């Protein structure tokens, strides 16, 4: 994927990088800064379950990071947010092109685990 | 060890007034020479343009015009031929354009309107101008300098001088790249900022990035070169081209007396963009500019009468010259100095148990920051320590700091307690290592609507930032006085520093032991080496952001070729110490082989890191060449001049300002001096701005409660000309201020020492420092 | 955009309508720090220890009343309407656009005693402008 | 300070016919830092466009 050569001579130095939303210190408080959630769904029903977050976590703004069902065939369907991303200020701008403070939206990853229950126990 | 130059690394600044003497100015060649000379002028007056077009008319001249208009009555204006030759004889060519001076004689006691017409000339060009500070370099014989070159006829001194700017060559400016170097520690910087992380260095790119190669990109330093001697006091211009339709740049001038002292002259003061669409937004970092800051070389050759001649150009024995913005306060001095950055480099941090204190050690921090008061209002109205000064001056209690006994431990604790400790492990909390601040933290601009965590602890001094502003919530956000200075004022906190009892009985007053401290060093009687101090005593030594004229390679003993303790100022008082130290040089200056090296699309910590061995590709960075001391500087320097003003914080007071010294924030201008200056005795229509009858009527409690009113009104620097912020419906903000500062830089307000003759009861002190624009006269 | 509006001339700086969108203001900060007499019982009088306030003269002590009394913050600076933060650009049109959150935050002025003026110059009553 | 605009340019011909050019196409501002950001107006600029009074007179041999 990625020659020696642009390491070993020097082509594209890799940049130093602050932290974002650098006026929140310390760990503690700065946890507040991640958007979390999770869910279960099992195929004895189909109701979907949303995945919703609160930023900052602990006026807050409820985050809807996807949702997720599982039908009878045991299938999971795993949707992605609405697209709905905000500041915490109106006045404030997102005119970086990837570094805005005060800005959050609702993509996500994470961990997809299972259970298998068969009727055997 | 023959003969060598002083002071080693000279510093010219930057002005708009005239390469000649008598408008000119001298950089200090006695450390405390004129803090309180309220008859200093750093403007060019009506009074020396007036006196300079009186020395021009002595005849020859006046009789030659008394011929001439025996010649215009024989005909009944003036002819091209009659009008180049008054100029020419007055020989002003030198400081006026000649079409001008000739234009402005023939839109026309004889005498009276030559003179009237030309002085109006002079006026529109130099009144008010910010006059140059300039440098003499002085030959000194050694064997350890005895005394100045002495030229009897037959002999000759031939000073060299080379210099470049590289600023558009150069890299952007970050933050200090040594942040990060890992170190033993020095007595400038604690090993704690690299080791624990507080203040990582970053990355910077290439300035004027779309100039690519080498070759190419040596187009964007300016330099040049020239020469003097005994023989001849022809000033000559060191001018270069940018780049190398091509623009002028005037670097410098350089002239030399009959008796061999070199003269160096700054430029003009003129920045200017390849487009005018180019615009300076950035405090450092912008492209398509040129300035005519430079630095380079100082040699000379001595030839005697007896054909013996003498080379002075060994690293040894040669120097370096630099070039600045303006000082606009030259009496008001920086708390710590480029001279003290030259003192702590020598030093390891933890051999500082071993430095030994006198009270002229640390009186010079106390000094500086009780006197900063005139450029920065948080110490003049939030300064505990400058308030309790205040207090002990008032009971004439002074000399109890100078006590070295138990009685006074609580009272010297007491103010030593209040200062930020340099090993910036205080008021913290570790994270884990992370180290963040419990104290006040300065923000970032890009804001985050989550409520802060309160501060545990107050915020130490000075209330300045200093090199880790980046880092909100870093100790190294704010400037602490760096180790050695640090350990001079915990060793007088504990007891541990001698005074003389001549010290003690001129110590009533804060006042009067600067002024003693000052005669000690007039009467110093090492005058090459107080030369060398004097040089570097009015720069600022922190923070570095990059500063104010030079920065943070300044601070590495790896700069220097030779950095040693000498002697104390006077035999029993030390006063900080004078010091032999000269920089590194590359011997082949303009044409040296790494002229024009760098490192690639990027600078970082590990190139600096790589320097340090002196055997690498990399130690290059050390050894100096033309342009390499202030290329590291803003460019054009205007902009960082402007960035140079208050850091404001959620919390009003107090204002953090990041070097008010030489850049101030808060001062007192003209229009309140000529509000409190008079006593109500005066007999003048108008008394402090108030008809004789007010002023006079009024009870003298009322009349005194007035002055200090006025007296008492701050004015901020950035508004003593028009930054922007002028107009209806005007945007002002930081970024006008930029960008106008490129033109309004020469018409800043000048702080000078003025007399307030009878001051009575008001409380305002016989000597104030007075801030001079044109806007803030009245 | 009701505050200053400033003439090349730096004195006097004219304003709007200051009377009721205040220009130039005496803080809290201030009152704090003339509003005690040196006689007062507290072990912090006008922000300075007991034993420095009561260790000066009378002279400098009211002289230091009246330099603090002298002390006036723009207005627009008695909350974050921009320019707060390293680098902040501040300016005007910043102005506009924080007071829509930041109105609520701005200084008011109130009425405030000073008991015992003594020789300082400073009236019974003063007008200081509260905010954070 | 005052900068030369060179609005035009004019010549004869033996023939008698005039030819006029026009400006170089030098616009302005007094300050470097004036920057013309309105379609129309813009204080402190200055550009070489003209318009003017166009006459002649005619000498023959006869007087
Ligand atoms: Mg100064």
């Amino acid at each position: 994927n990625l020659s020696k050569n642009v390491s070993k001579h020097r082509l594209a130095p890799a940049m130093t990088a602050k932290r974002r939303n650098p006026n929140v210190i310390t760990n503690s408080l700065r946890k507040q800064l991640v958007i979390s959630s999770q869910g279960s769904v099992s195929s004895d029903n189909n109701t979907q379950v949303p995945l919703r977050g609160k930023f900052p976590a602990n006026e807050r703004h409820n985050v809807l990071q996807g949702s997720i069902e599982c039908d009878n065939e045991g299938v999971l369907r795993f949707y992605a947010g609405n697209g709905i991303s905000q500041a915490l200020s109106p006045s404030s701008l997102n005119t970086d092109f990837a570094d805005n403070s005060n800005w959050f939206d609702d993509i996500c990853d994470g961990r997809v685990t299972a259970v298998v229950e068969l009727k055997n126990g | 060890c023959q003969y060598k130059i002083y002071p080693p690394l000279g510093i010219a600044r930057v002005g708009n007034g005239p390469a000649i003497k008598p408008l000119s100015l001298s950089t200090p060649e006695v450390p405390w020479a004129h803090l309180y000379d309220t008859n200093v002028q750093y403007l060019v007056t009506q009074q020396e343009l007036e006196q300079l077009l009186e020395e021009a008319f002595g005849g020859n001249v006046i009789n030659e015009i008394s011929q001439i208009k025996t010649k215009l009555d024989e005909r009944k204006k003036f002819k091209q031929e009659e009008i180049e030759t008054i100029t020419g004889l007055l020989g002003l060519s030198h400081l006026v354009p000649q079409q001008q001076l000739s234009r402005s004689l023939d839109n026309l006691d004889i005498v009276q309107q030559i003179k009237g017409a030309l002085l109006k000339v002079l006026s529109d060009h130099y009144l008010h101008a910010v006059k140059k500070q300039a440098q003499n370099f002085y030959i000194y014989k050694c064997d350890n300098p005895v005394e100045k070159l002495k030229l009897t006829d037959g002999d000759k001194v031939t000073w060299r001088v080379e210099v470049a700017n590289k600023k558009s060559f150069w890299y952007d400016y970050n933050n200090a790249l040594d942040l990060s170097l890992h170190t033993q520690g020095s007595g400038n910087l604690s090993k704690n900022v690299s080791k624990h992380r507080l203040a990582p260095a970053m990355t910077a790119k290439r300035r004027n990035p779309n100039v690519i190669t080498n070759s190419l990109r040596k187009q964007l330093v300016i330099s040049s070169q020239g020469s003097v001697s005994s023989d001849n006091n022809t000033q000559v211009p060191l001018r270069g081209k940018f780049p190398a339709e091509r623009h002028n740049v005037l670097q410098g001038s350089i002239e030399c007396d009959n008796e061999g002292v070199l003269r160096f002259y700054a430029g003009n003061g003129i920045s200017q963009a390849l487009s005018p669409s180019s615009l300076n937004t950035d405090f450092a970092d912008n492209s398509n500019w040129f300035d005519d800051i430079c630095d380079g070389r100082v040699t000379a050759v001595v030839e005697l009468k007896n054909g013996d001649t003498f080379e002075i150009q060994d690293e040894q024995s040669s120097a370096w010259v630099a070039t600045t913005p303006p000082d606009y306060a030259p009496q008001i001095e920086p708390i710590v100095t480029m001279y003290d950055m030259v003192s702590g480099a020598a030093l390891k941090e933890q051999d500082l148990d071993n430095l030994t204190t006198q009270f002229s050690d640390v009186f010079p921090i106390l000094y500086r920051l009780y006197r900063m008061q005139w450029v920065n209002q948080a110490d003049f109205t939030d300064n505990a320590v400058n308030t309790q000064i205040r207090e002990l001056n008032s009971e004439l209690g002074f000399a109890q700091l100078l006590d070295n006994s138990a009685s006074a431990k609580s009272l010297r604790e007491g103010i030593f307690n209040q200062f930020r400790n340099p090993l910036f492990d205080q008021d913290i909390d570790v994270d884990d290592n992370e180290w963040v601040s419990n104290s006040r933290i300065i923000p970032s601009k890009d804001e985050t609507n989550i409520a802060a965590k309160p501060a545990t602890s107050s915020l130490k001094l000075p209330f300045y930032p200093n090199d880790g502003i980046d880092y909100p919530g870093s100790p190294v956000q704010w400037f602490a006085i760096p180790p050695f200075m640090y350990q001079h004022l915990q060793n007088w906190a504990a007891g541990d520093f001698s005074v003389t009892q001549v010290e003690k009985e001129s110590a009533n007053t804060i006042e009067e032991l600067g002024l003693f401290y000052s005669e000690q060093f007039k009467n110093s009687p090492n005058s090459a080496l107080l030369c060398a101090r004097g040089a570097l005593d009015a720069l600022y030594g922190g923070g570095f952001h990059p500063g104010v004229e030079l920065t943070w390679p300044m601070r590495h003993n790896l700069i220097y070729s030779q950095n040693d303790y000498v002697s104390s100022v006077t035999p029993e008082i030390n006063l900080l110490g004078l010091r032999e130290f000269r920089l590194k040089q590359d011997l082949q200056g303009l044409n040296s082989p790494n002229m024009y090296q760098d490192f690639g699309h990027v600078i970082a910590v590990d190139n600096v890191t790589a320097s340090i061995d002196p055997n690498s590709d990399a130690a290059w960075l050390w050894r100096s060449t033309p342009g390499d001391l202030t290329k590291w500087m803003g460019i054009p320097w205007q902009s960082d001049a402007a960035s140079c003003q208050a850091v404001y914080t959620p919390e009003d007071f107090p204002i953090p300002s990041w070097w008010a010294a030489n850049l101030p924030v808060h001062v007192l201008p003209l229009a309140r001096y000529n509000k409190f200056k008079d006593s109500q005795s005066a007999d003048l229509p108008e008394i402090n701005g108030m008809t004789h009858s007010i002023a006079q009527g009024m009870s003298e409690e009322t009349f005194e409660h007035l002055r200090l009113e006025q007296f008492s009104q701050r004015l901020d620097w950035l508004h003593t000309a028009d930054l922007g912020f002028v107009g209806y419906a005007a945007e002002g903000g930081y970024t006008n201020g930029l960008i106008q500062m490129v033109s309004q830089w020469k018409n800043m307000a000048m702080v000078m020492a003025r007399p307030v003759e009878n001051p009575g009861s008001s409380g305002i002190p016989n000597v104030v420092y007075v801030a001079y624009s044109q806007a803030d006269k009245d």
